[PDB]
This record gives C-alpha cells, sequence and structure tokens, in this order.
C-alpha cells in the first residue's frame, strides 16, 4: 500500500539546475512531516532538509542552503525540491521519506540503514 | 470588673464574623476538597493542607455563636456548657491555623532547599504523624480554660465568655505562652523556611525572572498576611499582660481597650479567608482542579 | 476462613515486601545515556564506573550518597522510535555529542530535535554533554577543516558576552565552540514551554567531574519538579 | 541480490494461496458473532447473583 | 534490476485478486444488525499495588488469576475476585515490556529490552518463585513472548524476527525473519497451530509455527502496528497502529474488512483485545482513556475514561467476565458491567 517514487535526475554539468518530484500514496498526505535524504559514494545518508504539514515551517542543511529549495503539494500528495548550482560533490541516490507517525513534530528513524517508510530514490549525478 | 466601653465593639466585630462565614464556609470548603484531591495523588502537602482547612471549618462553624454574643452586648443566652466548648475551638483554632501553616512552609523548604534528602520525612504517613501530634499538643497545652469558670457576670448587663477584663494570672501566663509561643515563633518559622525556599529557587537554572519575582511575591504575600491579621491583637494581648502585671491604672487601661480588643480579636478572622485564597485558588492547578469541582457539581 | 486468612496474610506480606521496594525505588533516579557511534558514551561509562546480547547495560553510581541508575542501550538496532517511549520517567537523558567533527554534526543536532519534539520526552530535561573539546581545539587551530563549509551561518557569529573562554583558549576555539552551543540551544528553546530544559556542557572523555554535573542537573531538576509539585511554581 | 530472489519468493508464495469470497468471509464472523452472544458478559451482562466481580 | 519488477508484477497481480475478491464491504452485510448500544462497564475493583508504568498482562486460564509486569521490575500476580495479591516475582531487569501466563499456570514468562524472555515456576515443592528457564539469542527488545504450552513459547523481539522456543532445552527451534521492521506483538489463535503478528512497517504476517514460513501478509495500515489480537474464531485478527485507526483482517479473504477512525481520535492504539463474542473490540488509546467499539458496525459502543495516563496493557478474561486495563498510573482497573 505504502509507496514513495521518485521522479527526476540524470546526469548534469556542474552549476545546473533541476527539480525532482515525489509522489506518495497509501497515507495521507497532509498529516506527515516529510523530508529529504541522500546517500553519496563512500558516505552514509544524510539528512538533507524537511517540511511539515503546513509547509509554513523548513529547514535545510547549510550544505545545501541556498542553493536547493523544498516544496510540498498536498493536493497532488506531491512533493517538489529544486537543485540549483548544484556541485559535484551533491552527486548521490535522493530519498523521499516521511515521520514514522502523523501529527508529531518527532522523526525518529527518517536516517536510518533501513527503513520502512521511504521511497527507492533517484540516483542525480553531477 | 471595671466598666467597660461598647461603643463600636456592637457592629464592627459581628459584621466582620458575618463575613468571614459567609466568604469562609465556601471557600474553605473548596479548599479542603482541592486538599483531599493533592492527597489523592499522593502529595504529603495536602495532607497539611486538609487539616488546616478542617481548623478553619471549625473556627467558622462556631463565629455565628459568637455573632450572637456580642449582637447582645456580650450577653451569654447559652449557659457555660456551651462556652467551655465553643469557647475553646474558637481560641485555640488560630493557633492550630498557625501550627498547620508552619508545617507547610517545613515541607516546601525540605523539598525545594533539600529535594534528593530527606524523603522519609516527606510521605503522606509522616504528615499524619505531625498532623496528629499538633492536633494533640494544641488542645491539651491550650486546655487551661477548661479547667476554669467561664461564664463571668459584671454589673453592667454584661455576661462574658472566656473573658473576664480584670484579668488574672493564669490568663496572664496563657497569653504570653501563646504570643510567643503561640504565634511568634511559628511566623520566624515561617519566615525563615520562605527565605530558604527562595535562596533556593535564586540559584534556578531553569527558571526564569518572571517565575522566580512570582515566587517571592506570593511567599512575600503568606508570610505578611499572617503578620497583618494576628499581630494587631497579639499586640494587644502582650500590652494587656504587661499592665496586668505591673498594674499601672489595672482598671484605667481597661476601660480604653474593651472595643479595641474586641475588634482585634475579630481580624484574627480574616486568616481563614486568606488561606483558602492563597493556598488553594492563587495557584493555577489547584484553581483548576476547584474548576473541576465546579463543572462536576454544575451536572450532578 | 483459613484459606482465606492465610490468602489475607500472604497479601500483606507481599504489602509489605513492596512497600520495602517503594522506598527503594524513591531512593534512587533513573537517567538515560544516548550517542552516536562517533561520540564518546562508552569512555564516559568506563570514567564513572568509579562511583552476549545483552541489550541493555545498567550503571550503579552513587555521589553525594545518592543512587544513581544509568541505562546505556546495547545490542538494538538502529531503529529507535518505539523502545525511547520506556524511558519517559527517567530523571534525565544525558546526549552526548562529537563537536570536534563538523560532519555528522547535523545528524546529532536532528537526534536532539527529534528527541526534544518526541512527545513522551517534553518533561524530561536532557542533559547535553558536547564531548571531545580537545580533538575540536586542535583541529581549529590545525585548519584544516572549515566550519564555515560546513555551517555558513558561522561566519556571521560573535562570541557572546555570556561566554566564559577557559584560560588560555585561543578566540576561534571558543568561537566555535560557543556556534555549536547556541545552535544546540536554538533548538532546546524553540519548543521548550516551561517543561523542558537543556544543561548545555564542555566535556571530554577524560573527565572525572562529569559526575558532579549530572549530579547538579538531577537536583535541579527535581527541585523544579517539587516546586510544581508543593504549589510554589 | 539475494534479498530482492527471496521476496520474489515470499511474493509467489503468498500469490498462489487459495482465496475466498469477502462476503463469505464476512457473513461468517457475523454468524460466530451471533451463536455467542449471549454468553457473553460484558455485552449482555449477567446480574448480581452469579457475578463474581459483584 | 530484474527481480524488482517481477516483484511489482507480482504486487500488482495479488492487488488484482484482492479486488477481485471484493464486492461488497462488512458495513453492508451488516446494515441489518440492531446496535450494541452504550456500553456502562464500571471500576469494580482497583489495583494500587504497582509502582511505575505496567506495561503488559496476561489473564489465566481460570480467569480467576492475572499476571501484570511493571517497569519498576515487579511481575505481581494478582487474584481478581478478592483483590489479594497472590505472587511478587522480582525481575533481574527493570525494563519489561510483555508478559504471560501458561495455560496450566504453572510458568510465567516475562521480557523486555534484556532481549530475553525469563519463565518463572509457580509450583515449586518450596513455594517460591525463582528463575526456571532464560531464553536468549533475540538480537532486538522481546515485544510479545506468548505460551502454546509447558515448553514451548513463541516471542517477538525487535530484531523484525520472531521465534519459537523450547524451553527444556533452552534452543530456538523456530526462526521467522520475513518482517522488515519491529515487531510489536503477536496473537495465537485458539487452534495454537497458526499465529499472527504485526510489525512497525504497517505490516502483519501469518506464521506456521509447525512449518515455519510466513503464510499470508496485510498491508492495510499506514503507521506502525502497535497491537494485534485474534477474533475468537480464529480467522479473523484486530490490529491497531499509530495512525489512530483500527482495522480487522481475514485470513480467508486476506485484505482488510473494517476500519475504525474518527475525526476527533488522534491518538494511537497500544492495546486491542476481542470478545468472547467478537461484537465488542475493546482497544487502549494514548489519550489515557480505552474505547470499547461494535466489531461489525463499526459503531463506537463505550467509553473507559477512569485512568490518568496512557493504556499500556489490557485483556480479556477467557470467559469475558471482565476487562482489565494496565494503564501508565501504575493502576490495573477491572471494568464490569451491570
Ligand atoms: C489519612 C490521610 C488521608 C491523611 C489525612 C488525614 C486527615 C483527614 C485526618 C488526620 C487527623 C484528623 C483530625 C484529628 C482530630 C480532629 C479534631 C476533631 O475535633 C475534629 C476532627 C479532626 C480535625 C480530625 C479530622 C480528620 C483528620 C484531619
Ligand atoms: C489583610 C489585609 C487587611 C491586608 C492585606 C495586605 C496585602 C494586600 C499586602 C501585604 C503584604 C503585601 C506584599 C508585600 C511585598 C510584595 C513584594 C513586591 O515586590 C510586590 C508586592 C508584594 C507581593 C505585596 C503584595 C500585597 C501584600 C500581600
Ligand atoms: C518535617 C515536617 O514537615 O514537619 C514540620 C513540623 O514538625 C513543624 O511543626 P512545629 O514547628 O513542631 O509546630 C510548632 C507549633 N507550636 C509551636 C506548638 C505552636
Ligand atoms: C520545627 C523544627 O524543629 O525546626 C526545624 C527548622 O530548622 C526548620 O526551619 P528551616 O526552614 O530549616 O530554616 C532554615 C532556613 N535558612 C537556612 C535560615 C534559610
Amino acid at each position: 500500500q505504502v509507496q514513495l517514487q521518485e521522479s527526476g535526475g540524470g546526469l548534469v554539468q556542474p552549476g545546473g539546475s533541476l527539480r525532482l518530484s515525489c509522489a506518495a500514496s497509501g497515507f495521507t498526505f497532509s498529516n506527515y512531516k516529510m523530508n529529504w535524504v541522500r546517500q553519496a559514494p563512500g558516505k552514509g545518508l544524510e539528512w538533507v532538509s524537511d517540511i511539515s504539514q503546513s509547509g509554513a515551517s523548513i529547514s535545510y542543511t547549510g550544505s545545501v542552503k541556498g542553493r536547493f529549495t523544498i516544496s510540498r503539494d498536498n493536493a497532488k500528495n506531491t512533493l517538489y525540491l529544486q537543485m540549483n548550482s548544484l556541485k559535484p560533490e551533491d552527486t548521490a541516490v535522493y530519498y523521499c521519506a516521511r515521520c514514522p507517525a502523523p501529527f508529531t513534530r518527532d522523526c525518529f528513524d527518517v536516517t536510518s540503514t533501513t527503513y520502512a517508510y521511504r521511497g527507492q530514490g533517484t540516483q542525480v549525478t553531477v | 470588673g471595671c466598666h467597660v466601653d461598647s461603643r463600636v465593639d456592637h457592629l464592627f466585630p459581628p459584621s466582620l464574623y458575618i463575613f468571614v462565614i459567609g466568604v469562609g464556609l465556601p471557600t474553605n470548603c473548596l479548599a479542603l476538597w482541592a486538599a483531599y484531591r493533592q492527597v489523592q495523588q499522593r502529595n504529603e502537602l495536602g495532607v497539611y493542607l486538609m487539616n488546616l482547612s478542617i481548623a478553619d471549618l471549625l473556627y467558622i462553624c462556631t463565629l455565628p455563636l459568637w455573632v450572637d454574643y456580642f449582637l447582645h452586648h456580650d450577653n451569654w443566652i447559652h449557659g457555660p456548657g456551651s462556652c467551655k466548648l465553643f469557647g475553646f475551638i474558637f481560641y485555640t483554632n488560630i493557633y492550630i491555623s498557625i501550627a498547620f501553616l508552619c508545617c507547610i512552609s517545613v515541607d516546601r523548604y525540605l523539598a525545594v532547599a533539600h529535594p534528593l534528602r530527606f524523603a522519609r520525612l516527606r510521605r503522606v504517613k509522616t504528615a499524619v504523624a505531625v498532623s496528629s501530634v499538633v492536633w494533640a499538643t494544641e488542645l491539651g497545652a491550650n486546655s487551661a480554660p477548661l479547667f476554669h469558670d467561664e461564664l463571668f457576670r459584671d454589673r453592667y448587663n454584661h455576661t462574658f465568655c472566656f473573658e473576664k477584663f480584670p484579668m488574672e494570672g493564669w490568663v496572664a501566663w496563657m497569653n504570653l505562652y501563646r504570643v510567643f509561643v503561640g504565634f511568634l515563633f511559628p511566623w520566624a518559622l515561617m519566615l525563615l523556611s520562605y527565605r530558604g525556599i527562595l535562596r533556593a529557587v535564586r540559584g534556578s537554572v531553569s527558571t526564569e525572572r518572571q517565575e522566580k519575582a512570582k515566587i517571592k511575591r506570593l511567599a512575600l504575600s503568606l508570610i505578611a498576611i499572617v503578620l497583618v491579621c494576628f499581630a494587631p491583637y497579639h499586640v494587644l494581648l502582650l500590652s494587656r499582660s504587661a499592665i496586668y502585671l505591673g498594674r499601672p491604672w489595672d482598671c484605667g487601661f481597661e476601660e480604653r481597650v474593651f472595643s479595641a480588643y474586641h475588634s482585634s480579636l475579630a481580624f484574627t478572622s480574616l486568616n481563614c479567608v486568606a488561606d483558602p485564597i492563597l493556598y488553594c485558588l492563587v495557584n493555577e492547578g489547584a484553581r483548576s482542579d476547584v474548576a473541576k469541582a465546579l463543572h462536576n457539581l454544575l451536572r450532578f | 476462613s483459613a484459606e482465606d486468612k492465610a490468602a489475607v496474610e500472604r497479601s500483606k506480606m507481599i504489602e509489605k515486601q513492596l512497600q520495602k521496594d517503594k522506598q527503594v525505588y524513591r531512593a534512587t533516579h533513573r537517567l538515560l545515556l544516548l550517542g552516536a557511534d562517533n561520540s564518546g558514551k562508552s569512555t564516559i561509562v568506563k570514567q564513572m564506573r568509579i562511583y552476549k546480547t545483552s541489550g541493555i547495560f545498567e550503571t550503579k553510581f552513587q555521589v553525594d550518597k545518592v543512587n544513581f541508575h544509568m541505562f546505556d542501550v546495547g545490542a538494538q538496532r538502529d531503529e529507535r522510535r518505539k523502545w525511547i517511549q520506556c524511558f519517559n520517567d527517567v530523571t534525565a537523558i544525558i546526549f552526548v555529542v562529537d563537536s570536534s567533527d563538523y560532519n555528522r554534526l547535523q545528524e546529532a543536532l536532528n537526534d536532539f530535535k527529534s528527541i526534544w519534539n518526541n512527545r513522551w520526552l517534553r518533561t524530561i530535561s536532557v542533559i547535553l554533554f558536547l564531548n571531545k573539546q580537545d580533538l575540536l581545539a586542535e583541529k581549529v587551530l590545525a585548519g584544516k577543516s572549515k566550519i564555515e563549509d560546513y555551517f555558513p551561518e558561522f561566519a556571521r557569529y560573535t562570541t557572546p558576552e555570556d561566554a566564559t573562554p577557559e584560560p588560555g583558549e585561543d578566540p576561534r576555539v571558543t568561537r566555535a565552540k560557543y556556534f555549536i552551543r547556541d545552535e544546540f540551544l536554538r533548538i532546546s528553546t524553540a519548543s521548550g514551554d516551561g517543561r523542558h530544559y537543556c544543561y548545555p556542557h564542555f566535556t571530554c572523555s577524560v573527565d572525572t567531574e562529569n559526575a558532579r554535573r549530572i549530579f547538579n542537573d538531577c537536583r535541579d531538576i527535581i527541585q523544579r519538579m517539587h516546586l510544581r509539585q508543593y504549589e510554589l511554581l | 541480490i539475494a534479498q530482492a530472489r527471496k521476496l520474489v519468493e515470499q511474493l509467489k508464495m503468498e500469490a498462489n494461496i487459495d482465496r475466498i469470497k469477502v462476503s463469505k468471509a464476512a457473513a461468517d464472523l457475523m454468524a460466530y458473532c451471533e451463536a455467542h452472544a449471549k454468553e457473553d458478559p460484558l455485552l449482555t451482562p449477567v446480574p448480581a447473583s452469579e457475578n463474581p466481580f459483584r | 534490476d530484474q527481480l524488482r519488477q517481477e516483484a511489482e508484477q507480482l504486487k500488482n497481480q495479488i492487488r488484482d485478486a484482492r479486488k477481485a475478491c471484493a464486492d461488497a464491504t462488512l458495513s453492508q452485510i451488516t446494515n441489518n444488525i440492531d446496535p450494541v448500544g452504550r456500553i456502562q462497564m464500571r471500576t469494580r475493583r482497583t489495583l494500587r499495588g504497582h509502582l511505575a508504568k505496567i506495561y503488559a498482562m496476561h489473564w489465566g486460564t481460570d480467569s480467576r488469576l492475572l499476571v501484570s509486569a511493571s517497569q519498576d521490575g515487579k511481575l505481581i500476580i494478582w487474584d481478581s475476585y478478592t483483590t489479594n495479591k497472590v505472587h511478587a516475582i522480582p525481575l533481574r531487569s527493570s525494563w519489561v515490556m510483555t508478559c504471560a501466563y501458561a495455560p496450566s499456570g504453572n510458568y510465567v514468562a516475562c521480557g523486555g529490552l534484556d532481549n530475553i524472555c525469563s519463565i518463572y515456576n509457580l509450583k515449586t515443592r518450596e513455594g517460591n518463585v525463582r528463575v526456571s528457564r532464560e531464553l536468549a539469542g533475540h538480537t532486538g527488545y522481546l515485544s510479545c513472548c506468548r505460551f502454546l504450552d509447558d515448553n514451548q513459547i513463541v516471542t517477538s523481539s525487535g530484531d523484525t524476527t520472531c521465534a519459537l522456543w523450547d524451553i527444556e532445552t533452552g534452543q530456538q527451534t523456530t526462526t521467522f525473519t520475513g518482517h522488515t521492521g519491529d515487531v510489536m506483538s503477536l496473537s495465537l489463535a485458539p487452534d495454537t497451530r497458526l499465529f499472527v503478528s504485526g510489525a512497525c512497517d504497517a505490516s502483519a504476517k501469518l506464521w506456521d509455527v509447525r512449518e515455519g514460513m510466513c503464510r499470508q501478509t496485510f498491508t492495510g495500515h499506514e503507521s506502525d502496528i502497535n497491537a494485534i489480537c485474534f477474533f475468537p474464531n480464529g480467522n479473523a485478527f484486530a490490529t491497531g497502529s499509530d495512525d489512530a485507526t483500527c482495522r480487522l483482517f481475514d485470513l480467508r479473504a486476506d485484505q482488510e474488512l473494517m476500519t475504525y477512525s474518527h475525526d476527533n481520535i488522534i491518538c494511537g492504539i497500544t492495546s486491542v483485545s476481542f470478545s468472547k463474542s467478537g461484537r465488542l473490540l475493546l482497544a487502549g488509546y494514548d489519550d489515557f482513556n480505552c474505547n470499547v467499539w461494535d466489531a461489525l458496525k463499526a459503531d463506537r459502543a463505550g467509553v473507559l475514561a477512569g485512568h490518568d495516563n496512557r493504556v499500556s496493557c489490557l485483556g480479556v478474561t477467557d470467559d469475558g467476565m471482565a476487562v482489565a486495563t494496565g494503564s501508565w498510573d501504575s493502576f490495573l482497573k477491572i471494568w464490569n458491567g451491570s
């Protein structure tokens, strides 16, 4: 039932601009605070950024700050992440994740080795 | 007994007693309910609180008869048998409220300034040992009146109760014991304990300035209300005792302190209305408990 | 009624034993130790024991004749969104973070955010232990790794007057230390509503005074709890 | 690699099982509920004479 | 990537079959049913001997003795009828998540964060409780170790693996590693041949004790599943999850057949149980009160509102005479109707 599918990616030269989409099915898109994760070659899962149910609260990792942005579309059940000023050190498999429980402000295991509420992910290369 | 003065002893004490009976029985009942709730949640404080209310309710349940007394210009119309019961419960309840008020201060100081040390002294079962050794000691150490005549009769139509202005030595040493041991020592204990609490609060890294000053104001009000209510009467009692032991104008002085004495013993009853507010209604948690009780009552 | 009387007698003995256990239970305080793989929580546990797939380890220590139970999670999977709910009545949570490693510091910040925002951890003060300060100082002195790349907001940061730099401490090291401390305190104060507080401490793996800090934090927490309980706060 | 093969197998095992109609598995928990409804102390309370928790 | 495509095709086939079966809804076959009505269960007896939050309990076969586990580290066996405490077993690890009573009443099992289920014998000739057996081998926290007989215990652990153990030899007789998240609780069917468990992935699985393979899987929930119980007949089970919605699943249907949820209800479900008919699905909630629903019409039947903290453990006697609730206020409460 629960399924998160990520769309977008492909090879890009340093400094390009892309947009990654995230479609979710099975749960209610609104009640769940969602994030973005990335696994990079030779590295572990890294917490990129988050967006809450309302969408009026955001947080980014400084490495992707000033460059990437997060938006939500509850009606489309779709999350969007813009990539700008892409650097070669931002090449990885990007995963779409949601916080375990709804109406909840804490998300503990979003960055675990195995997480039962994360999508397959898409390989963004630079 | 030298002739006495009753200009304002006819209205003011009766009015204050009626006011307390009107705003004291409700509020003390609410305080008693909240204290029982606190003990229901295994809190030692409630044990001290409950008893206090029980004392106040036993002081307010005797004031009607003293209003009757005063309205007839001291004329008791109920016999000595009632002046042996309702007089004891009316003079000893002030000194039992003093005692139970001091227990709360010691408990709060031990809890705040010694959070991890005295668990044994902070159970709901070491509070039914102190709450009983206080109720016994107050009702035994203030029992001398029960051995003497209460109903004295002067020549000006005035019958009496527990009071003979041509005072006697037993009354003298009882008044002195009441003034120093009864009232001042517990008050100083309360002041010291609240000072300890405030100095402990001042060191809290997790308490903001607003909360620290709110605690300061609450403690200062609690300490000062006792004084405002009781000192006006204890000072008069001490002055009477000194005048009688030295006997400068053994009669004259007594003529001009009838109304003052009877109006100062009525200000004391004001401690029965301040206690249920400062200890139950002021606090937001106990106020919410009282409001839950009112919500339940409204739908019964 | 002999069988019934024996049953009530046995119940009375069990009640007496449970009362003894009650007195013992209120005589000790429970603390939860948490940290990442990089954080030297194991070293702290070793240096605080001076007073098989077990899953959980227990450390019994004593400070000022006050007993303290520390529980460290062992052979348990990475997932922690469920068993953490067993630690909803602990006196405090000691969180250990590696300030030297700028990378993975955001992971520690996110873990602290999750702990603070957890519903069942809203009434438990968290003791913050910024560990491995010597390594952070050496890294700052070397200059090979720059905090600006990981934290672009560090460039504008200035050491606050509230800061108390140690004797013989370079301004850069203290600036970075207090920048990370303010990063933690921002999250601490964002959701704090008077029922939750943090205790930022600068600690090292080789430190004999961590127990004193933990005892002081527990004293303050219980003092606040008594203040609220005894109708004063 | 081999965790996908195992999941494929566990998805064939689960796709080769016999199944029955929903209204035939829905009107059976119904008959079980109806045939054991006069013996439930919490749905049809027992009087205060045979109740052990009086 | 071929295996992933094959798995997707198989999942699509599963969905198509389950849809092919679904013509009507439980609600329709049950619209012609008289509602249960308001349930006014009241607290008859209260147990206050426990110290800390209770986390697990299990009714005995005799419906007279109950076992309760409390995180103070105490397993108390109470006599419900007379309120007397039959036994009090101190535990080595204060953190206990599960406890079970043997069908014969001779053995009591407990387990928690220690990754061990400990079994104590109550029928010792000396009359004193002692550690009869300790079972280790799980790499996660034990969430539910239940009994099948005196010498065989099935347990669920936080390593995404369930186990069947022979208690005489003390080794893992059978292992189940089909889940992908923390298994939270399992329920044994009365037939004592199949058992259904739920994991922290919105997934419940049916397992066979004798064979040792997954039979059926159900993924109708959104959030993690915390409670599971078998409907009396053994052909259905109720599930509670953190998403604040309960569901009813049937083994033969192989798909969800009921959902119990409400807009006002925002908290999840910690423990669920059925009644002796199956018409009263009782369920704990984090809102500090239990709710009993009509399992056939999804109509709220009653609310047990007496509790100061989260209700953790729920139990129903074998004869359905009383309902026992244990919450985090260190009080167990026995509720019965009038
Ligand atoms: C046992 C737990 C609930 C702690 C609280 C115990 C309270 C309710 C008990 C202990 C001491 C008791 C008091 C002891 C003596 C007296 C004097 C008598 O002339 C009136 C009743 C009164 C005032 C009692 C009322 C009940 C009392 C206040
Ligand atoms: C009983 C009747 C006749 C007199 C009542 C007097 C009351 C209103 C007075 C007496 C003592 C006073 C307190 C004494 C000192 C302080 C601390 C100050 O920083 C704020 C006000 C505060 C907290 C006062 C509040 C009002 C107070 C409680
Ligand atoms: C540990 C605790 O909470 O107990 C405190 C309690 O002991 C204090 O009460 P006392 O000061 O002894 O009362 C004296 C009253 N007096 C003088 C007889 C009128
Ligand atoms: C009742 C009795 O036997 O006496 C006990 C008495 O010691 C309680 O009063 P404390 O609160 O401890 O005063 C200390 C306050 N301090 C330190 C000055 C700020």
